[PDB]
């Protein structure tokens, strides 16, 4: 195994806690450039949660390259190369809920 | 066509119509196909 | 220990709510032809199609309807699914058994192998 | 009260020694004695032997009756019979 | 062309919208295309052609205007032969 | 005594007596056919596999000529393409030019073996021949013009179907093939001759037109209608059943499927049900949602327990659907679960898998000296077991004898009678036939489940267990025991611990009465309590739905992934190919919704921790396509002697005497438009 | 004669044959194949940790002065541990020749960016990455080309479903254009070609 940009665990968390500062500090910029109606708080909490997605990883290449990943998505809300509509995808709010519990699954249709 | 007129067959449409989009005549799909899956009758009688 | 599930971009619903199935695809009965049944096939479970309203033709919702993946070993196609975090299913390949044939056999003096008609 | 006991033995494997000989001498006498409880024999591949007794209302207990020696089967099976 | 108990006409497929379907209503103020012509009366209407060998051949008309060639045996006297592509019916005489 | 002879160059140790074929086969090349096939046997007509042995002035014929030592095989020789080359100018010379219309097109060995093997042109500048069509029944369209007379349906007929009745009439190019009178080819596998015919000469009349080859997709599954377990493709086009096609299993259904499996997809497109409906005011079922109808049948749950709550399992059920009902009438305390097929409960019973299993499997029948067929008539209840038996009956000269009414069962076989008391005779060794068995190095006996479902059935079991047992006093690794199910959901619901019968329901008639795709009528209302609640889950209505309170609707066997356990006690599971249709919804999904609304929720939420539940039930259910088995023949023996039933005088009658009996005996059956023509073809 | 067949060329074929066994003695620790085609073409398949020093060799005249970047490709092999086979295309004006070079890499296992050799590997290695998951190493600025912008999955790989596994559509509530699952009209219909007979005898694999 050839190492990405962190041959152990830790610094590739140190990569992470650095992507996470960016984009924290970034995201009140966000709302006022892309002249967003959520709040900061708000645009935090999916930051968060994006980074929460991932929370499984356990190997360091994969890491490095979801922190890569990151950087360039920064990269693009940063300038203004990803439009509102790019923005506000990471929040589905067009899509309606999908209940996951058993019985609603059953009714609603077919799919496992 | 005068000089040299075209071959004369029955199903050959004997009045064109122009394009009718945007009017009542206007072409609408729909499928040609019967239904594939035939439902259960309940009976009629109460048992 | 490989996962690329992350990497991958696939929504997590296929990820982990479809079944792969991973099979030497059976030969056509229809033709005596081997040569389609000499590589592993990768297949999703198959999901609802229905019919579309206005022309009857069937629509899906499933993105991996129609992916299919050869590999040449069950343990390549093994490797895949877990790398990729699917649930599979590996069917062992049926190989046709040997066979011991005889022309002689037809015309058997005493054996009931003799052919009625040739 | 007992609904019925299932036992699941290895065909080949060393632990279920003990549980095939159960089956083998003392399972005839064991049918006699509950004529009508159910005592489904099963098999299990690679995995140890286990004894289930579903009780009323569907609760089961399993013991493992894995390297279980004839007579430690039956003791088993009696103390469930037994309750 | 018949017309179904809706009011619609029938297609040569016999595609009808029953009273039930909602889908009928696409044709609200528009129209249900169909064409007049069909192919199973036409194609009836054709006179069978009499043949006195036990196999003749029909390209449908125009040679490469039309079908591949196929070659139709007229044996049976119970049954006219017809042909796979263009429909047409062929018996020996008597 | 391998041999060695080289293909190509290339080493290979073959057995004496291999043919060049499949000398070749061992080094992967597969030498053109037309007319051999390894089912069948061999012919040498076709001339297609014709090769080229090193330092051999004559070609030969690779399927007919077996290989000698030191043979250099040129597979692909400038003689051997050349040869191929103008085999194929011939075959296509009278061919019509049928292939836009022709149905094999797409999957025609002509076409594929003429763009690989043939020129690209033709030099034919004088007409074609034309044949007259003959009929030969309402499921094989006959275009005789694209025969290219390999003869591969008349073997076939002769060898593995039995039927002598398909032959070649004329001489030259005028030879023909087919009945020379108006006769019709009718047996449980006419079906396989549209498959096995190399061009689309022979083709299925239920699939003509429908589809394109490369259209459809192909979903690998597992049959219901019968036992055997025939492994089968189901092609599907835009979520539409299009055709079902034989899988191979060698040890199974070798490349055969019965006619009912092949041609009874089309009832699954009839009769079905679609929406829940429950009952109004009037008695008169109504469509109504999922959420009413589950109520409805969680109150009444609720409100009864024990014996008052009662199922009935049909043929076509699915294993995790058993486990589901079986689980959730616990939870009610309810143990009476019976499937619709009377199998003896005295003695073990159910407790022994060896008892209700063929423990001689499909492929063991090859092995078998003497088989003694008991009440069973194997050609209609079972097709491809019978198939199997006449294959070894020919090949291994199979000796075959048969207790019950005088049936053709394709092959020769020495009827003892019909008499029960027979069985007592052999037993005792009174009978000349038990010599023969004790003679016999491999016996069988094989009593159908038919039988067993007579009012005498226990006695009859242990009456063939004392033969079976006399034949192992007389003389290890062979079984010699085994019984014929006649239904797909036989084998599992007993492993899973449903009780054999109805008598339990008729014993004490239960308030609540679920019928899990019960069509066979065994338990009716005028049996149970006046105010019954029965509730219906099944893909068709046929017999318990009209009868049934709430209807649920559920998947059919191609709509649904389940596991179904063969008579030999192999578990296999079918995949989804379509959908179910409407509201159907999985059977397993509903019982556990239902458990959900009830207030008892069973603990498996996904199909896989339902297997985990068959696997705590049963082991051996979730493991696929294995028939290991286990031999406790001793014990179930030593318990059947307890008891001492008379058998009645009664003849033993198979229910299924005639192949009008065959075509329609499951609820698909019976909606299949197909299957009602083919019985009308024969009873008239 | 043989009007039909392809001319042969082996002058050709002997010329590249040469020049790859010259490439293989100079650069022994990198090069693991070189082969010609039929229709003489010249590939070198290489380690993946010699693309810069490779391709440096071949750039620069040790009687080879391939100074031109035709292209560069992955090919995605599921069934290969490396899935995916980079290949360099190069061209060689002075010698008015072309040779192909080849590597492996997998989804995790960075590969060294040529942007210094050639310069013209940026754009092609930035597709490289937004298509295939390849990750080059040191170049300038990898990023997404011909992708949207919020685009998540590698498609050309194989796994990604033609159709994809995201739509847009503009929704008057949102007054935004917004992703949505995809669901088709009309779903893909898979045809099944392939024949079950075999067509080149040639290149038949053994039955193992
Ligand atoms: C406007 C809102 C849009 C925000 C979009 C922000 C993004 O794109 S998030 C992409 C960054 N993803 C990552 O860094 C993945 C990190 N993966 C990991 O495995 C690590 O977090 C670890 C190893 C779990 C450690 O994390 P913890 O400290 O345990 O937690
Ligand atoms: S009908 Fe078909 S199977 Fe029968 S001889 Fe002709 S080509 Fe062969
Ligand atoms: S079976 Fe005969 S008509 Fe049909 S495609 Fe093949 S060669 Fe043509
Ligand atoms: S089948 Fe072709 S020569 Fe025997």
């Amino acid at each position: 195994v050839k190492p990405i940009f962190s041959r152990d665990m830790n610094e590739a968390k140190r990569r992470v806690r650095e992507l996470y500062r960016a984009w924290y500090r970034e995201v009140p910029n966000t709302v006022h450039l892309f002249q967003l109606d959520i709040s900061v708080k708000q645009g935090r909490d999916k930051v968060r949660e994006m980074f929460m997605k991932n929370a499984h990883v356990t190997d360091p290449r994969v890491v490095d390259l979801l922190v890569i990943k990151g950087k360039m998505e920064l990269e693009e809300t940063i300038n203004v190369w990803k439009q509102r509509t790019h923005i506000m995808r990471f929040f589905h709010e067009t899509e309606a809920p999908r209940p996951t519990d058993f019985l609603s699954k059953f009714y609603v249709g077919h799919d496992p | 066509p005068t000089t040299k007129p075209p071959t004369a067959r029955k199903y050959i449409w004997t009045n064109h119509k122009f394009n009718v989009s945007g009017t009542p005549q206007q072409y609408v799909p729909y499928s040609t196909t019967r239904k594939k899956i035939q439902e259960w009758v309940p009976p009629s009688t109460p048992y | 220990k490989l996962d690329i599930t992350t990497l991958t971009g696939v929504p997590e619903e296929h990820i982990k709510t479809r079944k792969v199935r991973i099979f030497v695809p059976a030969r056509n009965n229809m033709q005596s032809g081997v040569n389609n049944t000499k590589k592993w096939k990768m297949e999703f479970d198959t999901r609802e199609r229905w019919e579309n309203p206005l022309m009857g033709w069937s629509s899906t919702a499933d993105p991996l309807s129609n992916l299919v993946l050869t590999f040449s070993t069950k343990e390549d196609a093994v490797a895949f699914a877990e790398k990729n975090g699917w649930s599979f299913d590996v069917e062992e390949r049926k190989v046709p058994k040997p066979k011991s044939k005889s022309y002689g056999a037809n015309f058997s003096w005493n054996k009931r192998t003799r052919v009625s008609t040739k | 009260g007992l609904r019925e006991i299932r036992i699941h033995l290895c065909q080949r494997s060393p632990g279920s020694q003990g549980v095939r000989d159960f089956i083998e001498k003392r399972y005839v006498e064991l049918k006699k004695a509950n004529p009508d409880l159910p005592i489904l024999i099963r098999e299990c591949s690679d995995v140890q032997p286990k004894l289930w007794a579903r009780y009323a209302f569907g609760q089961e207990k399993n013991v493992s009756l894995n390297n279980f020696s004839a007579d430690q089967v039956t003791r088993t099976l009696e103390n469930v019979l037994s309750g | 062309v018949r017309t179904s108990p809706t009011g619609e006409k029938v297609t040569h497929t016999g595609q009808a919208y029953d009273d039930g379907d909602y889908r009928r209503v696409r044709f609200s103020d528009r129209q249900k295309e169909v064409n007049e012509n069909f192919a199973i009366d036409l194609i009836a209407e054709q006179p069978v052609s009499e043949v006195g060998s036990r196999v003749i051949s029909c390209d449908g008309g125009g040679g490469a205007l039309g079908h591949p060639r196929v070659y139709i045996n007229l044996d049976k006297e119970t049954k006219t032969g017809t042909c796979g592509y263009c429909g047409l019916q062929f018996r020996q005489p008597h | 005594n391998l041999i060695e002879v080289f293909v190509d160059g290339q080493s290979v140790m073959v057995e004496p007596g291999t043919t060049v074929l499949q000398a070749c086969e061992k080094v992967g090349m597969q030498i053109p056919r037309f007319c051999y096939h390894e089912r069948l046997s061999v012919a040498g007509n076709c001339r297609m596999c014709l090769v080229e042995i090193e330092k051999a002035p004559k070609v030969v014929a690779a399927c007919a000529m077996p290989v000698m030592k030191g043979w250099n095989i040129l597979t692909n020789s400038e003689k051997s393409k050349k040869a191929r080359e103008g085999v194929m100018e011939f075959l296509l010379a009278n061919h019509p030019l049928d292939c836009p219309i022709c149905d094999q097109g797409g999957e025609c060995d002509l076409q594929d073996q003429s763009m690989m093997f043939g020129s690209d042109r033709s030099r034919f500048l004088e007409g074609k021949r034309a044949v007259e069509d003959k009929n030969i029944g309402p499921l094989v369209k006959t275009i005789m013009t694209r025969c290219i007379q390999c003869t591969r349906c008349i073997r076939f007929a002769s060898e593995i179907a039995g039927v002598d009745d398909l032959g070649t009439t004329g001489r030259g190019n005028d030879m023909q093939v087919g009945t020379y009178i108006e006769k019709m080819f009718m047996s449980e596998l006419s079906g396989n001759i549209i498959d096995i015919c190399p061009v689309g000469a022979l083709t299925s009349k239920p699939y003509a037109f429908t589809a394109r080859p490369w259209e459809t997709r192909k979903t690998e599954s597992i049959d219901v209608m019968d036992a055997v377990g025939s492994n089968i493709v189901v092609s599907t086009r835009t979520g539409e059943v299009m055709r079902i096609l034989p899988r191979m299993h060698e040890d199974i259904n070798e490349e055969w499927i019965s006619d009912k499996t092949r041609f009874a997809y089309d009832g699954l497109k009839r009769q079905r049900l679609t929406q829940p409906m429950i009952r109004n005011e009037k008695g008169l079922l109504t469509y109504t949602t999922w959420e009413d109808a589950l109520s409805r049948v969680a109150g009444m749950l609720q409100s009864f327990q024990g014996n008052d709550v009662a199922a009935i399992a049909g043929g076509l059920v699915d294993a995790e659907a058993l486990v589901a009902l079986k689980d959730l009438l616990n939870r009610v305390d309810s143990d009476s679960l019976c499937t619709e097929e009377v199998f003896p409960t005295a003695g073990a019973g159910t407790d022994l898998r060896s008892n209700y299993l063929l423990n001689t499997t499909i492929a063991g029948v090859e092995e078998a000296d003497v088989i003694l067929l008991v009440g069973t008539n194997p050609r209609f209840e079972a097709p491809l077991f019978n198939a199997r038996i006449r294959k070894s009956w020919l090949h291994n000269d199979l000796k075959v004898a048969l207790i019950g009414s005088p049936v053709d069962l394709t092959y020769r076989y020495d009827h003892l009678g019909d008499s029960p008391k027979i069985l007592q005779d052999i037993a005792s060794g009174n009978h000349p036939f038990s010599q023969i068995l004790k003679e016999a190095k491999k016996p069988m006996v094989v009593l159908g489940s038919s039988a067993l479902q007579r009012s005498d059935g226990t006695a009859i079991l242990a009456a063939v267990s004392n033969i079976a047992q006399n034949i192992r006093l007389s003389s290890g690794d062979w079984k010699v025991m085994n019984i014929l199910h006649r239904i797909a959901s036989q084998v599992a619901a007993l492993d899973l611990g449903y009780k054999p019968g109805v008598e339990a329901i008729r014993k004490n008639p239960p308030k609540v009465l679920f019928l899990l795709g019960a069509d066979g009528g065994c338990i009716t209302r005028q049996d149970l309590p006046k105010d019954c609640f029965i509730i219906y889950q099944g893909h068709h209505g046929d017999v318990g739905a009209p009868m049934a309170d709430v209807i649920l609707p559920g998947a059919a066997y191609t709509e649904k992934s389940a596991t179904y356990v063969n008579t030999e006690g192999r578990a296999q599971q079918t995949k989804v190919a379509v959908t179910p249709p409407g509201l159907a919804r999985e059977d397993w999904k509903i019982i556990r919704a239902l458990s959900e609304i009830a207030g008892m929720t069973l603990p498996y939420d996904t199909l896989d921790q339902v297997r985990s539940r068959l696997e705590e039930v049963s082991p051996n259910l979730v493991r696929y396509d294995d028939v290991e088995g286990a031999n406790y023949f001793q014990q179930a023996n030593e318990l059947s002697k307890l008891v001492n039933q008379q058998l009645l005088a009664d003849p033993l009658v198979p229910p299924q005497l005639t192949i009008k009996d065959f075509y329609m005996t499951d609820s698909i059956s019976r909606a299949s438009q197909t299957m009602a023509k083919c019985v009308k073809a024969v009873t008239e | 004669t043989r009007p039909t067949i392809r001319p042969r060329n082996d002058v050709v074929h002997k010329q590249l044959s040469a020049f790859g066994q010259y490439v293989a003695e100079i650069l022994p620790k990198y090069v693991q194949q070189v082969q010609v085609s039929c229709f003489n073409e010249l590939e070198i398949f290489i380690h993946p940790d010699g693309v810069i020093p490779v391709l440096t060799f071949l750039r620069d005249h040790t009687n080879a002065q391939f100074k031109s970047l035709a292209d560069l490709t992955a090919v995605d092999v599921p069934t290969r541990q490396n899935r995916f086979e980079i290949v360099y295309n190069l061209l060689s004006l002075r010698f008015n020749s072309r040779i192909r070079v080849k590597t492996y890499t997998d989804e995790l296992t960075p590969i060294e960016s040529s942007v210094t050799v050639y310069k013209a590997a940026n754009w092609y290695e930035r597709e490289i990455w937004d298509m295939f998951g390849v990750f080059f190493a040191n170049h300038p600025d990898l990023r997404r080309i011909l992708t949207d912008y919020g685009f998540e999955g590698h498609p050309f790989r194989k796994d990604f479903p033609l159709s994809g596994y995201v739509e847009l559509r503009y929704d008057d509530e949102v007054k935004r254009v917004v992703a949505e699952p995809v669901e088709l009209a009309q779903e893909f219909r898979k045809f099944d070609l392939n024949s079950p007979w075999e067509a080149f005898p040639a290149y038949r694999q053994p039955p193992e």
